[PDB]
């Protein structure tokens, strides 16, 4: 019972995945809510690129550092991959 | 001391603790005039030797004064005993569990909805910081009580 | 079966539909000539709430989805100063 | 006993005519009742809804005369008006205590309803939720000794019937619900602390209200069974996160939120 998030440049996924699992369930919820091919999406997640189906673990999202207080950002780059062009959410005004 | 307590009389015991008497005393098996007073629910008995710090020991049975009073059914001297500054989780807890189950079967206190009430208080008294979570050392089966192997989860509860 | 709920932004943020049904105005907004009853979108248009209050309500809706009943472990959702009292007119306005 | 209560209720009867003060009359009224309680004898229903059309009667007359009235007769009248209070809290618990027909009962509702939409309140601002669950409140020292105790879990459940104001407040802010978790009996009366809490919660007593010092029930509880038994009950929502967020961080709520959120944010 792990709670991620995959965001692209606007759209944003909330998903929960079971500790006891690999990364091919969550690539298939997400495929089957974006309809895009598993082989087209990259997790590109801190940066950095992942693998296919080998571990959740080694990806870099645990039980403790994923939350469903603050999930963590998963990015997702589709072929043309493409770049990590994430929006940010809007500022928000400053507290007086 | 100890049969001043067992009975109904609380100002022969404020009068013999007045004047330095031994609430620490053990009598045959255990008692310290505590096993007494929370025998027949004596509340202010129980308050008295509290005040005058008689102490918590096991008796012979390796019963406290609490485990006595939650035994026979005596929610304000378990309320009183509780409330010690030294009591621990585990204690507290089979307090309420043995209060909760004597009340299920007695004669003069029999209520089956304080039963449900103490051994649900009890449980979800185990079950609230999920870390170092209490879990209960529950015993195999015995056929005598049906099949039931205890119930160490609020659901079955 | 998914709810993208729409920001003033243009952030999607593409949330359960039994995480987004915890709040009041999210099930009155697709009942009604909302439902589009082909499970594809579900959009809702939310063109006065930015983007960062989307952010916090979808994760209290996982939030609340997740915890139901855990007795006081219970974690505390955290709240960034700025974004109080943004997040407190979009609680009413949804009835979360 | 019956002879005792008709004669009694033709005295008062004919006090009330008169317009004349009955806090005695209806104190010992109410005390002749618990006595006949406490000899475990079956009770009638059509005097206790009489007594309890006249208490309300006499406490919308006290109320009338203690809106104006000189200060040595201010303090006399709100003697008075409270110990009128809490003879209807006493009627209310003998009401319950017996057992009544159906539209015996529902006489005896509309009668609590007229009460409690009357809004009655005593010098610290107990309406009749906070008295019903207060360990505090007194009880005379005759027979209403014997029954009529507080907290008590069914007169709260028939307030909650008839409507009471859940979430009123005293002159201190205290709802119903930071009264009753401070109870000091938590173990020895888990039946009236129990079917209090959940009732006041079920009711719709938001547990995080904030009384004039700031402290939520489960902050107001000076024993540990109120707030494990409370925490279980009390349900999240983003509206009491965010405003307890917007009060903890001291952010200017004046005008920038909705006229009926400012409220929400001034206890929560």
């Amino acid at each position: 019972d792990v709670f991620l998030m995959i965001r692209r440049h606007k759209t944003t996924i909330f998903t929960d995945a079971k500790e006891s699992s690999t990364v091919f369930e969550l690539k298939r919820i997400v495929e089957g809510i974006l309809k895009r091919p598993p082989d087209e999406q990259r997790l590109y997640k801190d940066d950095q690129l992942l693998d296919d189906g080998k571990t959740l673990g080694e990806c870099g999202f645990t039980s403790q550092t994923a939350r469903p207080q603050a999930p963590a950002t998963v990015g997702l780059a589709f072929r043309a991959f493409e770049a990590l062009c994430i929006e940010p959410f809007s500022s928000p005004p400053e507290l007086p | 001391l100890m049969i001043a307590a067992y009975k109904g009389h609380t100002d022969v015991v404020r009068y013999l603790l007045e004047q330095r008497a031994d609430p620490n005393a053990k009598a045959h098996c255990g008692a310290t005039a505590l096993h007494f007073a929370a025998e027949a629910g004596h509340i202010d008995i129980v308050k008295e030797l509290i005040k005058w710090r008689a102490a918590i020991v096991v008796n012979g049975h390796g019963m406290t004064p609490l485990k006595v009073a939650a035994e026979s059914c005596k929610a304000d001297v378990v309320e009183l005993l509780l409330s010690h500054a030294d009591c621990d989780r585990r204690s507290r807890i089979e307090a309420l569990e043995l209060l909760g189950a004597s009340f299920a079967n007695d004669r003069e206190n029999y209520d089956i909805i304080k039963t449900y009430h103490y051994l649900y208080l009890a449980m979800l008294e185990r079950f609230q910081d999920g870390d170092n979570i209490l879990e209960k050392e529950v015993l195999p089966p015995i056929h005598a009580y049906g099949n039931r192997t205890e119930c160490r989860n609020p659901q079955e509860l | 079966m998914y709810v993208k709920l729409i920001s003033s932004d243009g952030h999607e943020f593409i949330v359960k539909r039994e995480h987004a049904l915890t709040s009041g105005t999210i099930k009155a907004m697709l009942s009604g000539p909302g439902q589009f009853a082909e499970n594809e979108t579900n959009e809702v248009n939310f063109r006065e709430i930015p983007s960062h209050v989307l952010s916090k309500v979808c994760m209290y809706f996982t939030y609340k989805v997740r915890y139901t009943n855990s007795s006081t472990e219970i974690p505390e959702f955290p709240i960034a100063p700025e974004i109080a009292l943004e997040l407190l007119m979009a609680a009413n306005f949804l009835d979360c | 006993f019956e002879q005792c209560i008709k004669l009694w209720l033709h005295a008062l009867h004919l006090r009330q005519k008169g317009n004349r003060n009955t806090h005695k009359d209806l104190l010992r009224f109410a005390q002749v009742f618990s006595q006949m309680i406490h000899l475990n004898e079956t009770v009638k229903a059509p005097d206790i809804e009489c007594v309890l059309r006249c208490s309300v009667l006499e406490i919308e007359q006290s109320m009338n005369r203690v809106k104006n009235i000189s200060d040595a007769d201010v303090h006399n009248a709100m003697d008075n008006y409270e110990c009128n209070l809490y003879t209807f809290l006493y009627l209310v618990c003998i009401s319950t205590k017996t057992q009544c027909s159906e539209e015996d009962q529902c006489k005896i509702n509309k009668q609590i309803y007229n009460l409690i939409h009357l809004d009655p309140r005593t010098r610290e601002g107990f309406t009749l939720l906070h008295l019903a669950v207060n360990s505090n409140t007194p009880v005379d020292d005759f027979h209403t000794n014997d029954v009529c105790s507080f907290p008590n879990a069914l007169v709260t459940k028939l307030l909650l019937d008839c409507g009471a104001e859940v979430n009123a407040v005293d002159n201190e802010g205290n709802s119903a619900l930071h009264i009753i978790v401070q109870y000091n009996r938590p173990i020895s009366d888990f039946l009236t602390l129990h079917s209090i809490i959940i009732s006041l919660v079920e009711a719709g007593a938001h547990t995080d209200m904030t009384n004039k010092q700031n402290k939520t029930p489960l902050d107001k509880s000076t024993t540990g069974v109120s707030e494990i038994l409370l925490k279980t009950q009390m349900k999240m929502s983003l509206k009491c996160l965010a405003a307890r967020a917007v009060r903890a961080n001291d952010i200017n709520y004046q005008d920038q939120i909705p006229r009926t959120l400012e409220e929400f944010v001034g206890f929560h």
